[PDB]
């Protein structure tokens, strides 16, 4: 249930002594190292051609956030603030009021993408699949406040990526 | 004469490249840099071992200077004497190395 | 006309040093299961040009130098000695055909440590000075076995003439009578140019130089690398020379020197670094005793075989 | 004019050489260092873009702040930043370098590295992937590509 | 049910020991090739 690494007492017959001395004087293990490096010289490398080739992702991937809509145009967020109670970073700021037809809807849905730890507790705490953490990861900005999303930016990410987000949720929701 | 021209050409090319390296990026009007090391301000401690390997180099390089006429010395007619003195010089270099060994001279830079 | 010959020596040296950096990054890339540079040029061929233009317009690092004069002279001396190590090299005819080209190269390579030493003292860092003293002691250490191995091999040549060293090897490569001298020579020239696994300047001296002069030190070091591979090629792997077609020798020694420079690139992507005492142990307690023993063997061996080479 | 064409072509030349030979000094602060080590790994391979792996901080061209900046190391970050030769750029990698992140309300964390150094590219994630960091590096290259140093010098 | 499971016979065997294949000549043969190269060079 255990083994002894490096507890080999070497042989002292003239065969093994001359083998070790030929290894010392003729550099056998150094040529073994050169052979392994030469072996990787003639291998096809593992380099994908980014941006033209992309690294493989799964439908569970947790990237850029997006507020979704029902298949009628109505937004799914019913202002229940579970995503900001569960948020380990307190990145989500929510303020709500009844809108002009009496629906429980948010007026403030902020996510600070520089507080966010991208762990997806908001999409798994959301009872109506409103906030999701979509598949976009290429959204680097040049300014800090461009990573401070309001409700307009998140609903635009939903409208921008819904054709992908709905298919990822369709592929994954029986594991959830 | 060709060699002096070659040395002057190589020195002139090197000085031209060094002048371009020290004066072309000086024309950048970037910014004045305000307030331009493992030891802070302590003096350099003298290492006896660095001086020992330098003097060992110097003495063995002198023994090399004695060994340098050997491709010409193999052409002699007094070959027994020449062979004896050549093996004696390389043997005295080896005795210098063995004495440098056994009196702990090759230590911590072995 | 001779000035044209000096230009056709020294400008292609600079071009081959420029593209050796690309070959290093590519060969180290593919040996590391990745690619080297292939975006900046077609197959990466514009990467050294882009990098040289980048370094020559980067801000000068502006150090407080101890001596201004030696801070200027250390790149000058490094580049001048890096270029003058090529002029006795027979390929198949040298620029300066001299009777003592071997000893000339050993002398001008012995002078190369002053650039390291002056760059180390001309910086105000004591750490850079300690690193320079380590690098100088390393280089002057391995120059000992350079001199003695080189003498022992030239006991089969008859002279210090580099052009005679091609005539010496018309029946056999000189690595076949002298492969232990060849392998200790090869590791010793690997330790001359501060090259891995002997690169303790990268393991935790010219760090106070700006991007221009540091690039000049870097290109002088790679000129020394290409030159010592060419000198090892002429010294142990002497090609066939037809006097009516010299380009046969030129193509042949070029292929052998490229393989040997790639062998430097292939060593540096294969081994970890020595500790400083470990390569001091490698010189003084392993390479130098065998070097002295083989020097005795190659003194006494042309006498016991009646194979003393001609003086002329 | 003619000189406007000359400063346009020279801006194209020097911006080409500066974006095609970026040398990064990566602050290996925290978990984002692991993903920078994947952006240097064979799949993504920064070196094929001319982006070398671990240049020294005095010859590097861009400082990748990859991890959490604490109060104890913020003067060391500013020291390494001040010791960089110009043009120097700052990529902020990950949420802690961007805006404090998961340690934003901590007593010992600088709330974003932009309180300390001027930041060019903010790379979001915890950690942002090696592909996302490579996206940020290529966006930095595009930012260098549209620099007008000599055109504004000619128009001043 | 439908769930990520191993197949009906399980998977195949997975190697996990050191495999350093012991290539090269003996030390006697390596010094023999070296001394023979020396003798051919000397002749
Ligand atoms: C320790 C001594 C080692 C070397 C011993 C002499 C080797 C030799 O062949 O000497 C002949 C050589 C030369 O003799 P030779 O045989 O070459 O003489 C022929 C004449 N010439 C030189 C013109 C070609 O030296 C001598 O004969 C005298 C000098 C050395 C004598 C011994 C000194 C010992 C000192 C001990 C203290
Ligand atoms: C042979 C190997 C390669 C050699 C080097 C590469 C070849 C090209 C060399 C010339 C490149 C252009 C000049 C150097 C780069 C200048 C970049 C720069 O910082 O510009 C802003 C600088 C300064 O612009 P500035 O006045 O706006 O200053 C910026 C800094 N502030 C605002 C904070 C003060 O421009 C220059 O210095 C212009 C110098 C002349 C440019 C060329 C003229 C025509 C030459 C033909
Ligand atoms: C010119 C073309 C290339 C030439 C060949 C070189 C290419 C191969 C390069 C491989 C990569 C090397 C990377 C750097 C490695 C540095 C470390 C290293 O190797 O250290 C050397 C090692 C150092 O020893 P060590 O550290 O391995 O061993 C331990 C040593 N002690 C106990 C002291 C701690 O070995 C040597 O020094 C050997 C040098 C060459 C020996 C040549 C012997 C020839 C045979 C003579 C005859 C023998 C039989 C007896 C007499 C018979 C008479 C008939
Ligand atoms: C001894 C031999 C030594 C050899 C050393 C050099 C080896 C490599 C040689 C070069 C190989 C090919 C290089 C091609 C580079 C890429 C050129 C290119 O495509 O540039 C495009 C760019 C923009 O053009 P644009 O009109 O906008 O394109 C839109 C099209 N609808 O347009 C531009 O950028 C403008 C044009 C720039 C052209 C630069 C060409 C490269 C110069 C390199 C220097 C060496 C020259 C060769 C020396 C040896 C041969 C004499
Ligand atoms: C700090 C200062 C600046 C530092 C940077 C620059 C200096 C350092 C780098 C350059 C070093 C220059 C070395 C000059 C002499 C080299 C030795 C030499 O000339 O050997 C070659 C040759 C001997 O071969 P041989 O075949 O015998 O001669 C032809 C006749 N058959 O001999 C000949 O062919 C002889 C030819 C005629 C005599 C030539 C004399 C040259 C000028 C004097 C030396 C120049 C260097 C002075 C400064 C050195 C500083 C280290
Ligand atoms: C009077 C008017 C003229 C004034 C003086 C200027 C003289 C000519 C100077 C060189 C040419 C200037 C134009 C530079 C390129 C402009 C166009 C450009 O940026 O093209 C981009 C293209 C690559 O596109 P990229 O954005 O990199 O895309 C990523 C991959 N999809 O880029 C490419 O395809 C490669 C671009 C290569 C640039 C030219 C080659 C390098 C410079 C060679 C000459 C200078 C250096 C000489 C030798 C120095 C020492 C070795
Ligand atoms: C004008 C002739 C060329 C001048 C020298 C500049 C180009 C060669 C050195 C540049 C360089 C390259 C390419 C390089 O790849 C590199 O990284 C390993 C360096 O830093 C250690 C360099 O200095
Ligand atoms: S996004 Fe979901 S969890 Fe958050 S307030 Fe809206 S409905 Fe509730
Ligand atoms: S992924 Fe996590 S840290 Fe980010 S908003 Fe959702 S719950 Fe908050
Ligand atoms: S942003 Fe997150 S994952 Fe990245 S270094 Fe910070 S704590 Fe680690």
């Amino acid at each position: 249930t255990y083994k002894y690494v490096n507890l080999r007492e070497p042989s002292m017959d003239m065969k093994s002594v001359t083998d070790r001395a030929a290894q010392t004087l003729l550099w056998t293990e150094l040529i073994r190292g050169l052979g392994m490096t030469l072996s990787y010289l003639f291998r096809e490398p593992a380099t994908i051609n980014y941006p033209f080739e992309k690294g493989p992702l799964s439908p569970r991937f947790r990237g850029e956030h997006a507020l979704r809509r029902y298949p009628s145009g109505e937004e799914r967020c019913i202002a229940c603030k579970l995503c900001e109670a569960v948020c380990p970073a307190q990145a989500i700021t929510i303020e709500a009021e009844p809108r002009a037809d009496g629906s429980r809807r948010t007026t403030r849905y902020d996510i600070d993408m520089t507080k966010c730890i991208y762990c997806g507790f908001c999409q798994e705490a959301c009872p109506v699949d409103a906030i999701v953490e979509g598949p976009n990861f290429e959204f680097s900005t040049e300014t800090h406040e461009e990573l401070l999303y309001n409700k307009e930016k998140l609903l635009n990410n939903g409208d921008k990526w819904e054709a992908e987000i709905a298919a990822n949720i369709q592929a994954d929701y029986l594991y959830r | 004469m060709n060699l002096m021209i070659t040395l002057l050409t190589n020195f002139t090319l090197a000085t031209l490249l060094v002048t371009i390296a020290f004066w072309l990026p000086q024309l950048n009007v970037y910014s004045e840099k305000t307030s331009p090391d493992p030891m802070g301000s302590a003096r350099l401690p003298f290492s006896m071992k660095f001086f020992l390997v330098a003097i060992t180099f110097l003495l063995f390089d002198l023994e090399i200077a004695l060994l340098l006429p050997l491709p010409w010395a193999s052409q002699t007619t007094n070959l027994n004497t020449m062979l004896t003195m050549a093996l004696l010089l390389i043997f005295l270099l080896a005795v210098s190395l063995a004495y440098e060994w056994t009196q702990k001279g090759l230590e911590w830079t072995e | 006309m001779f000035m044209i010959n000096v230009l056709t020596l020294i400008i292609p040296i600079l071009l081959a040093v420029a593209f050796l950096t690309l070959v290093e990054r590519k060969v180290l890339g593919y040996m590391q299961f990745r690619k080297g540079p292939n975006v900046v040029g077609p197959y990466g061929l514009l990467q050294p040009i882009a990098d040289a233009i980048k370094l020559f317009i980067k801000e000068p690092l502006r150090p407080a130098t101890s001596s201004i004069s030696m801070f200027i002279l250390a790149p000058i001396l490094a580049l001048t000695l890096a270029l003058t190590m090529w002029i006795p090299l027979p390929m198949p005819y040298p620029l300066i055909n001299m009777n003592l080209g071997v000893l000339f190269m050993l002398a001008m390579s012995s002078l190369a440590v002053y650039s390291i030493l002056w760059s180390g003292w001309a910086s105000n860092s004591k750490y850079a000075l300690i690193g320079a003293l380590r690098a100088v002691a390393q280089t002057i250490s391995y120059e000992v076995t350079l001199a003695i191995i080189l003498l022992s091999v030239l006991l089969m040549n008859g002279s210090f003439t580099l052009s005679t060293l091609i005539i010496t090897q018309e029946q056999v490569w000189l690595i076949f009578p002298a492969w232990p001298l060849a392998m200790m020579w090869f590791i010793s020239t690997l330790a001359e140019t501060n090259r891995a696994p002997f690169d303790l300047t990268e393991g935790e001296f010219n760090v106070e130089y700006a991007a221009g002069p540091f690039a000049l030190f870097f290109m002088a070091e790679y000129a020394n690398i290409i030159m010592m591979n060419i000198f090892t090629t002429t010294l142990f792997l002497g090609a066939f020379h037809n006097p009516y077609m010299p380009e046969l020798y030129t193509i042949n020694f070029t292929i052998k020197s490229l393989l040997l420079s790639i062998t430097f690139l292939w060593i540096r992507a294969s081994y970890p670094r020595f500790r400083y005492d470990q390569l001091m142990h490698l010189l003084w307690k392993n390479f130098l005793p065998l070097t002295l023993a083989l020097c005795m063997w190659h003194v006494s061996l042309p006498i016991l075989l009646s194979s003393i080479p001609p003086q002329t | 004019s003619r000189g406007e064409y000359v400063v346009a072509k020279l801006d194209d030349l020097i911006n080409w050489a500066r974006r095609s030979s970026l040398w990064p000094m990566t602050f290996g602060l925290a978990c984002c260092a692991v993903e920078m080590m994947h952006m240097a790994a064979p799949r993504y391979d920064m070196d094929r873009f001319g982006v070398v792996f671990r240049a020294s901080p005095r010859q590097s061209d861009v400082m990748i702040v990859a991890g959490t900046l604490t109060n104890k190391m913020a003067p060391a970050l500013r020291k390494v930043y001040d010791q960089m030769p110009e043009p120097r750029y700052v990529v902020s990698m990950g949420s802690c370098a961007n805006g404090g992140g998961y340690y934003h309300y901590s007593y010992s964390v600088v709330r974003g590295c932009d309180r300390i150094v001027p930041v060019d590219i903010y790379v979001p994630g915890c950690p942002p992937t090696a592909e996302a960091l490579l996206y940020g590096i290529l966006q930095l290259q595009k930012k260098i590509k549209r620099e007008k140093r000599l055109r504004i010098w000619y128009r001043r | 049910v439908k769930q990520d499971m191993p197949p009906v016979g399980g998977y195949g065997p997975i190697d996990y020991k050191r495999n350093l294949p012991r290539r090269g000549l003996s030390g006697y043969s390596m010094f023999a090739v070296g001394i023979g190269a020396l003798l051919f060079g000397y002749w």
